[PDB]
RNA sequence: GCCCGGAUAGCUCAGCUGUAGAGCAUCAGACUUUUAAUCUGAGGGUCCAGGGUUCAAGUCCCUGUUCGGGCGCCA
RNA sequence: CGCGACCUCAGAUCAGACGUGGCGACCCGCUGAAUUUAAGCAUAUUAGUCAGCGGAGGAAAAGAAACUAACCAGGAUUCCCUCAGUAACGGCGAGUGAACAGGGAAGAGCCCAGCGCCGAAUCCCCGCCCCGCGGCGGGGCGCGGGAAAUGUGGCGUACGGAAG
RNA sequence: GGCGCGCCGGGCCCGGGUCUUCCCGGAGUCGGGUUGCUUGGGAAUGCAGCCCAAAGCGGGUGGUAAACUCCAUCUAAGGCU
RNA sequence: CUAACACGUGCGCGAGUCGGGGGCUACGAAAGCCGCCGUGGCGCAAUGAAGGUGAAGGCCGGCGGCGCGCCGCCGGCCGAG
RNA sequence: GGUGUUGACGCGAUGUGAUUUCUGCCCAGUGCUCUGAAUGUCAAAGUGAAGAAAUUCAAUGAAGCGCGGGUAAACGGCGGGA
RNA sequence: UUGACUCUAGUCUGGCACGGUGAAGAGACAUGAGAAGUGUAGAAUAAGUGGGAGGCCGCCGGUGAAAUACCACUACUCUGAUCGUUUUUUCACUGACCCGGUGAGGCGGGGGGGCGAGCCGGGCUCUCGCUUCUGGCGCCAAGCGCCCGGCCGGCCGGGCGCGACCCGCUCCGGGGACAGUGCCAGGUGGGGAGUUUGACUGGGGCGGUACACCUGUCAAACGGUAACGCAGGUGUCCUAAGGCGA
């Protein structure tokens, strides 16, 4: 689609905050509708994108780390999960699926995903909230920021999606570039291009 | 012929709309180009009915 | 070969998330002179095999034999 | 109803012009057979040939790429040597059959419509004056008539071009 | 007759480089289907009838039909020599 | 009689060969000349449908390798049945 | 354009050949004509599906064949053995 | 000539185009409006995805579950109906198109008028609009009204309108988006076209195959050797009737 549609629709949603002048932590969303994609047969898609714009920021972080993670995690307000706490929350998966419902996404240590698929790996891989693996930078600052906003474009059996991108206070050509990243990775993720999407919506939480 | 193709694109039958334009124009390249400009015309009509 | 249709206990069929049901045949009991006819009921499926989506599929989607059907060849 | 514009269309022994027909060796457009060959014959071959028809010129046609190429790239058309009896076509039978490249003959390029900007800046015709007149042309004057805005002329054409 | 030369009357008052801003193209045609002829041109080289009948980083060509994707090459459907 | 092919024979040159087409200078429209006019033909290379490939070898010295006495690779020698 | 300056007491297409007396039997065949509705077959164009597309496949199905009535002053035909 | 081969003008049928305007009938759809979303566990009639922390005066928890609850702005299916896209059948319309008539001569409305109907001189609906005893005649306007000019109320020649209504968009009728033509496709097609209609042979024809093969003979003791010489055979058959071993 041309970019001027994005420009006028997004400036109109900034001065169409006048609809409610909302009470909440304001953030907007994308919505997807597909043309003729078969949801049932093969090559169903699940593509995560490294978006470098972080449109969530009211975002919840709790991780699983090695050692050298203790002082830096308790310094910069990151929950260092030890292996004793891994076994503690493994003792009753009801409480960590509360914790999976408490916070948004997890982060994974280097080696302890043999300790995870003991019984808690199959226990809480049934939420879609699998932790993200570290790298050997061993520096979690901006690595958790490049773990967040890795957006899951997902094909489930219904022909509808919606992508949480956009909050009302961020910079504006960067918003239309954010949504441009969203739509071009969506269309290039699909097995067929722009004919395969019926109607892309950008309207807000209200 | 392009009105009838816009009816097929409004009902979103892209394959039979492409086969229709491919018969009643010529080459498959001209078929694809005219199908996509009719899709742009029909999208502009949807936005005109929107706001 | 081809979309297509099908598999369900020894034999015909019913049946979107579980007691696989309706009968036919067998087993054993009661009746009867005796399972001859009746009747009471039970036993009896790795749902053709496998993978996949799903909260789990005998049911949905694929894959793999096996058959039932018109065309394809042949004069 | 009458008058006046314009538009479509008629009649003139109206003023001025123009085409007809001929020859047709060479040339352009169309039509176009069967003999013949295949040891017969029907597809092919004869053959886009004979006959037919139309149209020109001193030459005609062609001609300045919606090209050849696939290279280190050439560069309108026409003609000759070659490519080559090759690639190819064909009851793949008989038979048919180019072009590119290269070497030569010759060699030449250009103009519109459109996009535009200039007070239609443009063209034809009648009358008079001067000149010249056996290729009716040059200069001047006409409150002379027309054409043309439903588009003439000047710049401009893909090699870009225009204005400041 | 033409090439040489002089005199009058009349036409034109013309160019090039750089920079900035503009502007740019030919349609029942191209192309496709089918049919007939022609071609060496072979899943159709050219021509024509009928039907469909466009586009503008478009369109044609790129000697085996077609899809995708790069390239290369010209600018058709107007005209003179 | 023209064209094509084959073989024989004469002539010139000979791994070459030929200007036939173009050009330069009465008989003579002949004749001569070109050579950075050999473009080109035919020959000098065959084979394969095609991608393609494309016409002697040996000996010496050094460095079963194992139940390449063959030899892989390097320097020399002989070198064309 | 002829029939046609015509209109079924006409135009056109056939057979047989005045009159008298008759004109028998056969619709199986080959024709001709009538009817479209069982199973068939059946073109291009149109429709749907599969595929990246050329293309492939399926469905529907005009007349004509098929199938079925009628007709011999239509072509023709019209037995034997004890 | 035809029941030969391969085709052909003609004709029959289908499709496309010229090729329209409506109204109903049957559908397929699109769209707006409206309710459905009862395996369980769960206060529960959870179809699904994605955001979401206070709308408005249930919820963030927690509870059981695979998955949760304000809002919206979405995408799927289902069930009645409004509305505009196409197909299809039928009935119509006139405008392309065809036919007929003519010296293209009174067409369609409306007005004005005369005979009938009944309701209390009245309007409406409908019809009519002047020619029938005769082998005659029939045009080139009488009459009315209003203007006008030449000569002196009188004379002579004029012009206009009613008579002969007005208004209109096809000259009137008959057909009609089918006839028809243009282009394809299928059928039919001795009406017409082009051609073919083997060979051997005691002439040719009919017969036969001596035309491709096989055995014995002929065949004269190598091989070879003929006629339509002689007596015969073949165009197959076999999962064993092939190959081993006993
Ligand atoms: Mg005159
Ligand atoms: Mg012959
Ligand atoms: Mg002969
Ligand atoms: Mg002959
Ligand atoms: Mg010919
Ligand atoms: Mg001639
Ligand atoms: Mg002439
Ligand atoms: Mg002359
Ligand atoms: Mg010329
Ligand atoms: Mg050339
Ligand atoms: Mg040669
Ligand atoms: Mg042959
Ligand atoms: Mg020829
Ligand atoms: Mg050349
Ligand atoms: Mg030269
Ligand atoms: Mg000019
Ligand atoms: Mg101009
Ligand atoms: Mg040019
Ligand atoms: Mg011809
Ligand atoms: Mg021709
Ligand atoms: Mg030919
Ligand atoms: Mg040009
Ligand atoms: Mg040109
Ligand atoms: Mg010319
Ligand atoms: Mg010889
Ligand atoms: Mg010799
Ligand atoms: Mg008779
Ligand atoms: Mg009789
Ligand atoms: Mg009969
Ligand atoms: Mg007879
Ligand atoms: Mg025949
Ligand atoms: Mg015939
Ligand atoms: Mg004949
Ligand atoms: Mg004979
Ligand atoms: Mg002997």
């Amino acid at each position: 689609v041309s970019r001027d549609t994005l420009y006028e629709a997004v400036r109109e949603v900034l001065h169409g905050n006048q609809r409610k002048r909302r009470k909440f932590l304001e953030t907007v969303e994308l919505q997807i509708s597909l043309k003729n994609y078969d949801p049932q047969k093969d090559k169903r898609f699940s593509g995560t994108v490294r978006l470098k714009s972080t449109p969530r920021p009211k975002f919840s972080v709790c991780v699983l780390g090695d050692q050298q993670h203790c002082d830096e995690a308790k310094a910069v307000d990151i929950p260092h999960m030890d292996i004793e706490a891994l076994k503690k929350l493994n003792k009753n998966k009801k409480l960590v699926k509360k914790l999976a419902k408490k916070y948004d996404a997890f982060l994974a240590s280097e080696s302890l995903i043999k300790q995870i698929p003991r019984i808690l790996g199959p226990g809480l891989n049934k939420a879609g909230k699998f932790p993200s693996l570290l790298t050997h930078n061993e520096n979690m600052v901006a690595k958790v920021d490049e773990v967040k906003s890795t957006i899951k474009f997902q094909m489930k059996k219904v022909l509808c999606l919606a992508v949480a991108v956009g909050h009302v206070k961020m910079t504006d050509d960067e918003l239309v570039y954010n949504i441009h990243l969203a739509v071009n990775f969506l269309v290039s993720l699909l097995k067929k291009n722009w004919q395969n999407v019926r109607a892309l919506y950008i309207k807000s939480t209200m | 012929y392009e009105r009838r193709a816009m009816e097929l694109l409004k009902v979103s039958k892209d394959k039979r709309a492409l086969k229709f334009i491919k018969k009643r124009v010529g080459t498959h390249i001209r078929a694809k180009r005219k199908r996509e400009e009719l899709s742009s015309v029909l999208a502009a009509m949807r936005k005109a009915a929107a706001k």
